[PDB]
């Protein structure tokens, strides 16, 4: 122990910050991301069709 | 020495045994390639390059070997055709 | 002493499942934002 | 005669390479002695999913034990990952050789 | 991160006396009166009084930072600004106040590119929280301030104050401007991406391996941008972000290079190439050193899957298939090569030429010259490839398509009849 311990309970406390926080961050980011782009080029479609439905009125 | 825990779990893959297939098949590489330099007489990523290296001997040993055979078929055709 | 790294690997579990429902749901938000702006730019075209 | 030259030409540089090729065979003597002792030993370790750090157990002399934090050390550094691995004695009922 | 806690450490370890500067003729006394009451402010904002905490401090704040241009007081007033300048949540209603509009956000770009790298990291915060929403950052308000301040690649270059500091910010960013698309896809960001191409190649060092990390969130958002994914197939170093990424022992990067990778679905026929040869190797080789989370090897695989699918898309079986085996004849690969010839007719041969035999059944009686044609120049190059195979083919009805059209009206198709003709009698006789 003495050392031994605490270095393990330090490797411990690195991995749940570093390890655990930027795997998950960047999904979160990338998929959040994702999401909006893909739901933004569905309204944009939607806002074409409206375009040409004002134009036809 | 660490006794064999997860081997013994089972031998099929283990914790880490597809690194041990993956070391066993260069391994069995290595060795074929120990043979060939021994037929030879030579002083006996990286794994790879020396397969291919011995991959090269081989098929540069099957050409010469294939070449001396067409020379023996031509030197018999033409002593045949100096004798007729 | 190794109770602390059991509850690490239960943390970081724990942050990737709520990584996992983050995504979900932020999806499930910006389909309805976007839904809402298109009604707002379809409201001033109309303007 | 045309194809015997060929043929002892291309068998004269084989022969060439082949000498270098067996003097790093020799070196890979050792090296692929040291991959199958590594990968007998980690299939015979055992991975901590929890730690993060495969799990290792031997029988090694109490007084000597205090020489292996150079060796853990040296890989540690040379790894330069910030996580520092342990190593501890266990007592138990077990008798080593 | 720590790039972010070494400068704000840096910026909060001076301090400036702003009521002597401003005794000095270079401020006003009532700027000196609020920033001594800007503790008061931030007391309040903790309070819950959002007019005396943000409101005025954010118009006192702009005022402070235009009038004090020296890097040694704006460190101090960078340090007293960074609570309202750090995020929208940081002191949430000066944030507010500060990034509500167009012209609010665009009020902090003369604060920001102001003194040194310590008072930097919070410029750049605060230039990518008014960049965040797209309309806060018009394009003069802010890709082309962006652009034209060259004070990012200064911060970046600035290599004696650390190794990632400036690079860190940089990237930090980055990534959060990747929200915005206009940001992400400014030429500015792509201006500095083939300036970074050398420092995606190597990441020895430890810290370059959280540079390395900085380097594939900005694949990432490159990813996100279509002119971002423009620039990085004129950016080099993939195909040796492709050999470090096989020489990755973080787990961690090698998935997020893999990922990035995936996000490539677009050709980009040079990385695609490149990729081809790193699926017989480095795609083979990650896939025997799996490691780290199972998703990603999940991810992994499927990226493989997706690269075998990609490779030879264009020298697929897909044509031989539509030629030979439809039915009516097209161009085959075993036509364009005779390798590819004899590969085909491998296949075919399996029982006295059945899959070739078919083919000759089908040209033998094709009303069409041209689909007779091409069958019969593909019969002539498999001919050709075996001399036995050629005398098969003679037996079968190849020598029967070969008389069909052998000189008629049609030019190719009699022509392609006697290539086929004479391969198998080359191939009859020796």
């Amino acid at each position: 122990n003495d050392a031994d311990v605490s270095k393990q309970i330090q490797q411990m406390v690195r991995f749940i910050r570093q390890e655990a926080e930027e795997k998950a961050n960047e999904i979160s980011v990338s998929a959040e991301e994702e999401f909006n782009i893909e739901k933004l080029q569905l309204v944009e479609a939607e806002k074409k069709k409206i375009r040409q439905e004002y134009e036809r009125k | 020495q660490f006794k064999d825990l997860n081997s013994e779990k089972s031998p099929f893959q283990r914790t880490y045994a597809a690194q041990i297939k993956k070391c066993a098949e260069m391994a069995r590489k290595l060795r074929f390639f120990k043979e060939q330099m021994l037929k030879a007489g030579i002083l006996s990523d990286l794994e790879v390059k020396l397969g291919d290296l011995e991959a090269e001997l081989v098929e540069i040993n099957a050409n010469g070997d294939k070449l001396q055979r067409a020379h023996s078929e031509l030197v018999e055709y033409k002593l045949v055709l100096q004798k007729a | 002493g190794i109770q602390q790294l059991l509850a690490a690997e239960q943390e970081a579990q724990h942050i990737v499942a709520a990584a996992r429902n983050a995504k979900m749901a932020r999806l499930r938000q910006a389909k309805e934002e976007a839904e809402r702006e298109i009604a707002e730019h379809r409201a001033q075209v109309e303007r | 005669s045309e194809l015997k030259t060929t043929l002892d030409a291309g068998l004269l540089h084989r022969g060439n390479l082949l000498q270098t090729i067996g003097d790093q065979f020799e070196q890979w003597n050792l090296l692929v002695k040291r991959e199958k002792s590594i990968y007998h030993t980690l299939n015979m370790l055992s991975l901590d999913v929890t730690k993060k750090c495969l799990v290792g157990e031997g029988w090694s002399p109490v007084f000597a034990t205090k020489q292996i934090q150079d060796a853990l050390e040296r890989a540690a550094f040379d790894s330069n990952s910030q996580v520092g691995a342990i190593f501890q004695v266990l007592h138990t009922k077990e008798s080593p050789p | 991160m720590d790039h972010a806690e070494l400068t704000t450490e840096q910026v909060l370890k001076r301090d400036i006396p702003w009521e002597t500067y401003m005794t000095t003729k270079l401020i006003s006394g009532t700027g000196l009166q609020l920033l001594r009451r800007y503790d008061n402010r931030s007391e309040s904002h903790r309070a819950q009084l959002l007019d005396d905490d943000g409101p005025s401090y954010v118009r006192v704040f702009v005022s402070i930072l235009r009038d004090i241009y020296k890097e040694e007081t704006v460190e101090y007033v960078l340090a007293l600004i960074d609570e309202m300048l750090t995020a929208n949540p940081k002191r949430a209603r000066l944030f507010h106040d500060k990034s509500l509009a167009s012209e609010d956000t665009y009020e902090p770009f003369l604060r920001l590119l102001w003194k040194g790298n310590w008072f930097i990291q919070e410029k750049s915060c605060k230039i990518l929280a008014s960049i965040v929403s797209a309309r806060p950052k018009p394009q003069d308000r802010i890709d082309d301030v962006l652009k034209l301040l060259v004070e990012w690649l200064c911060a970046q270059l600035k290599k004696p104050s650390h190794p990632s500091r400036g690079v860190p910010v940089a990237i930090n960013c980055l990534a959060a401007l990747l929200k915005e698309p206009m940001v992400r896809s400014s030429f500015v960001q792509a201006d500095g991406v083939k300036l970074l191409t050398p420092l995606i190649s190597p990441a020895s060092t430890q810290q370059s391996i959280q540079l390395l990390y900085e380097t594939c969130l900005c694949v990432w958002l490159l990813s996100y941008y279509e002119p971002a994914v423009e620039y990085l197939a004129t950016t080099r170093t993939l195909p040796r972000l492709i050999d470090v990424v096989k020489s990755s022992t973080k787990e961690k990067v090698v998935r997020v290079v893999v990922l990035i990778l995936r996000n490539l679905l677009p050709k980009g026929n040079f990385a695609a190439q490149m990729i081809d040869l790193g699926l017989p190797q480095v795609v083979q080789s990650l896939k025997a050193q799996a490691w780290s989370d199972e998703d990603l090897l999940e991810g992994l695989n499927q990226l493989e899957e997706g690269l075998k699918d990609n490779i030879k898309r264009l020298s697929s079986f897909d044509k031989y298939k539509q030629e030979v085996l439809l039915g009516h004849l097209d161009w085959s690969p075993m036509h364009k090569d005779p390798l590819f010839w004899r590969d085909n007719i491998t296949n075919f041969e399996e029982n006295d030429f059945q899959i070739l035999r078919v083919l000759l059944t089908i040209l033998d009686t094709s009303s069409d010259p041209r689909a007779l044609a091409v069958a019969c120049f593909d019969l002539s190059q498999f001919i050709q490839y075996h001399p036995a195979g050629r005398v098969i083919v003679t037996d079968l009805k190849a020598k029967e398509r070969v008389m069909k059209l052998m000189n008629h009206e049609n030019t190719e198709v009699t022509k392609s009849a006697l290539l086929c003709i004479q391969r198998l009698f080359l191939g009859a006789k020796y």
